């Protein structure tokens, strides 16, 4: 599902598809880093279900 | 630690490691190392005939 998914955050158009995975995007070691997240969410989900 | 990728193959790397060190012949019941072989006469299959 939606729920548990697993994604490429790589973009590469050049080297593709299952080889722009695999590849990390690598921070620097000198410096602590820290990331800001900013979600959007769809749902459907109904009042009474299981 | 382990970051395993799917381009490696865990598998069959043990399988080419093992024939590196010893033979395939012996049965080692303790990692199941038993070997994979056809019989050599069902898949060429010579047709000398009945004596």
């Amino acid at each position: 599902d939606h729920s548990n998914f697993y994604t490429n955050i790589v973009q590469n158009v050049d080297v593709a598809p299952s080889d722009a995975a695999t590849q990390t995007i690598k921070l620097d070691e000198r410096s602590r880093w820290g990331g800001e997240l900013h979600t959007i969410l769809k749902t459907n989900a109904p009042n009474v279900t299981e | 630690i382990v970051l395993d990728l799917n381009d490696r193959n865990s598998e069959l790397s043990y399988q080419y490691l093992l024939a590196d060190l010893t033979s395939r012949w012996h049965y080692f019941a303790l990692w199941n190392q038993a070997v994979d072989d056809y019989d050599h006469h069902v898949r060429i299959l010579e047709n000398d005939g009945y004596e």
